[PDB]
RNA sequence: CGGGCUUGAGUUCAGUGGCGGCAGGCGGAAUUCGUGGUGUAGCGGUGAAAUGCAUAGAUAUCACGAGGAACUCCGAUGCGAAGGCAGCUUGCCAUACUGCGACUGACACUGAAGCACGAAGGCGUGGGUAUCAAACAGGAUUAGAUACCCUGGUAGUCCACGCAGUAAACGAUGAUUACUAGGAGUUUGCUCAAGCUUCACAGCGAAAGCGUUAAGUAAUCCACCUGGGGAG
RNA sequence: ACUAUAGCUUUACAUUGUAUUGGAUACUAACUCGCGGGCGAGGACACUGUAUGGUGGGUAGUUU
RNA sequence: CCGGUGCUGGUAAAAGCCCCAGUAAACGGCG
RNA sequence: GGCUCCCAA
């Protein structure tokens, strides 16, 4: 759900937020959040790396459960909280040895309901299986790529991806990009799509908004020098000739992606 | 409070055994919702018609019994949730039929 | 021995080998006659009978010719051992 | 609804002289009543039940009827049946 | 059903449908 | 009533392909040729006869 | 105004329905694309051709993988206030017809304003995108072809929510009630009553024609017309 | 504009081995990655060194 | 508008290049 | 100050 702004000022007549209609906590676990330290996109040596990064809201680190190792222990959900650090919503378990985790929440969670880990659970939402337990065809989320190291691949507000044959050792998963790729049946991965579907529908509506979300201004390369970038010069305005970066990198149909990895062996068919 | 009747079939990988345990583990969450059963009939391993599922052969077992109106929804979700089963079918019975 | 059949053209293949009105020279308004169907049946059937395998007939499309072919390809060589009519649309595609 | 042979005659036998009490006003009042809650909670969810909606449409206009009846006949019963079930809105 | 009574109503309708697109686009 | 069991049966109502045969061309009832097409198209849903 | 009656109207009960509405699941044929076997001089299209695809490897043919749309036979009949409704199944609703020796007692008809629904095409946001296909591009025929024919092809066609409120939205025939002749079929409930369509008395009509489903005989209310253009 | 050049990229040799009907397949033991404090996934590829062919105003020295 | 320029494709002891196909909310053109 | 509200948490 969103809310829209009405227009009593130029800054809020385009602006559209979220509702937090299912949001039922409004602070943190203090056991699961540590002060967070903001980089302004510069690395090691101080130098920047990355640019428009920089200022923003202070934010605490909420340590999200990708693992799901407590196989077979069931745990209860007891609240739905926001997150700064992602889009969507996380969701607090407490188990029955007293631990407590949280867990990116997919969609139609609620409290009190109990989720599972393991071979055993069963493919209801909010559970965690190995892929060579789930019935082919159901909508899932938060996939390993390797056994053990963590959820890496559907993690994204409302994003979800589906497994739609098996073959051997390996499942065939359409991914939310469009690609289709082999994934072993030893990774695991959770039922359900990613909750908090209508991120995409926010608009921030003035330009102090993504600087509270912690992002400075981008400047365009026809509006420089010669000296600072390939597409700058000229007297008045000028198109910049082929569109490139800094260091000359083509901008308009050139791929990046390494034509030897040996990933390409699990790949079916490409869409990125 | 309806006189139902459910004809599956069973995909002839399975053992017997197999198929008789997934055929009592249906009647058993048939009646978790709470229900009677009526009959229950094995029609036993035969050709089909036309491949199903690569397979042109399987078990064609049904069940007909009496239920209240909302078990439907969870044989259906069973089913589904089943991979061994590769068709069935739901029927209500009239007192014409019945 | 598949034969594809249409209101235009008429072709036969067997697996190996196949054949067309349109390459045994007939062009328009014969492609579709009994005469080229017949022909290029013999075309094929030249290399058929001289191939060491001796068959079921997978006639698709409507047209006409497609007893000529049969007739000559049974002529010629091996026999039609059956004629089993593959014709193949439960309203679909919208024509 | 649920509509059972039961609630009717519940219905009834609380509206109406004795069970058999069946075609009468402040009892067809009642079942109108009951319907067109039933039907409300139902087009609450089908939100497309267009026939539905007409349906109770219908009813309405029906228990409309029997109280302007009743308004012809007396005033005590009017007042009686709409304290009872509550109609104003 | 002489067939000339319709084709009068046709005709201003082309009139008519014409003259609203010459301006619609045309602020 | 007419059981889509024993298909036998259901197939003196078919033709040589396997459809199903007009009711001019066997006689019957509307209902009665209502429910042999019923009784046809179920035994098709649980492969007990050819599409 | 004050009482009564049950025939009209409505409620209950039983029987008989149904391409009636909404929602969730399940399907095979055809067809599209991607990846691999066989195989090579064409395929496609037309009145005749050409534009197009194809030896840096087509049509055809055998497989595996990923999808979208439509429901052959039954099938002409039935349902819905109308628009409309057709693969299979289930759930939740609505509604109709027939009767009861059950009930209440004129509670009825119509309806200017208003409100609701309302084919196709169209608009906005988000999905999806196989076929067909406005606009657009090329090839033909013609004196010309801004068309008819052929090859491509984007919106759209599909889904959800919201606008919009139009049609040869037609039976070119408003609703209700009562009465008045025969033939040929058909469906359901059992010779009878509902419904469904064409010949046809009286009568009506300018005529074509309508004729128990009236455009016949009568009563109640609503809508609309007053020569053709201009002009919806 | 002339000449170079970082980077990217192609092949050969080294790292680098074993079998079967050569250039494909297969194997695991070099080599790489993940988990836990051996197991799993790859695999003679990838990576890196030497040589070689392309590309290279990204950078440099100059000429005009 | 895909003609041109870019971009995506199909020698030491094979890349390229050619050719063909696509791309203009790519640079660019619309006498 | 508790407290209320809000999201940039
Ligand atoms: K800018
Ligand atoms: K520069
Ligand atoms: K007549
Ligand atoms: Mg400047
Ligand atoms: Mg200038
Ligand atoms: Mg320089
Ligand atoms: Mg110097
Ligand atoms: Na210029």
């Amino acid at each position: 759900g969103i809310r829209k702004l009405k227009p009593t000022t130029p800054g809020q007549r385009h602006k559209v937020i979220g509702a937090f209609d299912k949001i039922t906590a409004s602070t943190p676990e203090k056991s699961l959040v540590v002060g967070k330290k903001k980089t302004g996109g510069r690395n090691n040596t101080g130098k920047m790396t990355m640019r428009y990064i920089g200022g923003g809201h202070k934010q605490k680190y909420r340590f999200i459960d990708f693992k799901r190792t407590k196989d077979g222990i069931p745990a209860t959900v007891k609240t739905i909280e926001y997150d700064p650090n992602r889009s969507s919503r996380i969701a607090l378990l407490y188990y029955a040895d007293g631990a407590k985790a949280y867990i990116i929440a997919p969609d139609g969670l609620e409290v009190g309901h109990t989720v599972m880990s393991g071979s055993e659970a069963a493919p209801e939402v909010g559970n965690a299986l190995p892929l060579a337990n789930i019935p082919v065809g159901t909508i899932i989320h938060n996939i390993e790529l390797r056994p053990g190291q963590g959820a890496k691949m559907v993690r994204s507000a409302g994003s979800f991806a589906q497994l739609t044959s098996r073959e051997g050792t390996y499942v065939v998963i359409k991914m939310p990009s469009g690609e289709v790729r082999r994934i072993l049946s030893t990774c695991k991965a959770t039922i359900g799509s990613v909750g908090n579907s209508d991120h995409a529908l926010e608009k921030s509506g003035k330009a102090g908004r993504s600087r509270w979300l912690g992002r400075r201004p981008h400047n365009r390369g026809v509006v420089m020098n010669p000296v600072d970038h390939p597409m700058g010069g000229g007297e008045g305005r000028q198109s910049g000739g082929h569109p490139r970066s800094r260091k000359g990198l083509y901008a308009k149909g050139l791929k990046t992606r390494a034509p030897k990895k040996h990933s390409s062996k699990y790949i079916i068919e490409r869409r990125k | 409070m309806n006189n139902y009747e459910t004809v599956f079939i069973l995909t002839p990988v399975l053992s017997d055994a197999q198929m008789k345990e997934a055929v009592d583990k249906f009647t058993g969450l048939l009646k978790q919702e709470g229900a009677v059963i009526v009959n229950e009939e094995n029609w036993g391993l035969r050709k089909l018609a036309y491949p199903i599922q690569k397979k042109s052969t399987g078990f064609y077992q049904l069940v007909e019994f009496q239920a209240n109106p909302d078990v439907i929804a969870k044989l259906e979700t069973n089913f589904r949730r089943d991979e061994r089963v590769i068709r069935f079918l739901t029927f209500r019975q009239d007192k014409f039929a019945a | 021995a598949h034969i594809h059949s249409s209101f235009n053209n008429i072709i036969i293949s067997l697996a190996i080998s196949w054949s067309s009105a349109g390459k045994m020279g007939f062009r328009s308004s014969k492609k579709n006659t009994p005469y080229a169907a017949q022909m290029a049946a013999q075309d094929c059937a030249k290399v058929a009978y001289d191939m060491g395998l001796r068959v079921t007939v997978y006639v698709k499309g409507p047209g006409n010719g497609r007893e000529s072919a049969i007739r000559t390809i049974h002529g010629a060589g091996i026999e039609v051992m059956e004629i089993i009519d593959v014709t193949p649309p439960h309203n679909g595609c919208r024509p | 609804m649920y509509l059972d042979s039961a609630k009717k005659a519940e219905l009834f036998e609380k509206y109406g002289k004795s069970v058999k009490d069946t075609g009468s006003p402040e009892s067809q009042i009642a079942l109108f009543t009951f319907r067109i809650a039933h039907l409300t909670e139902h087009l609450r969810q089908n939100k497309k039940d267009f026939a539905t909606e007409r349906s109770l449409k219908m009813l309405v206009g029906k228990r409309r009827r029997m109280l302007d009846y009743l308004i012809k006949v007396d005033i005590e019963r009017y007042r009686a049946i709409i304290k009872e079930l509550g109609i104003r809105r | 059903p002489n067939g000339k009574k319709r084709k009068r109503h046709k005709m201003a309708t082309h009139k008519r449908k014409k003259r609203l697109k010459k301006n619609r686009h045309k602020k | 009533y007419i059981d889509y069991k024993d298909p036998e049966f259901l197939k003196k109502f078919l033709n040589e392909q396997g459809k199903i045969l007009p009711r001019r061309i066997t006689g019957t009832s509307l209902k009665f040729q209502r429910r042999v097409a019923q009784a046809v198209k179920r035994a098709r849903h649980l492969a007990l006869l050819p599409y």
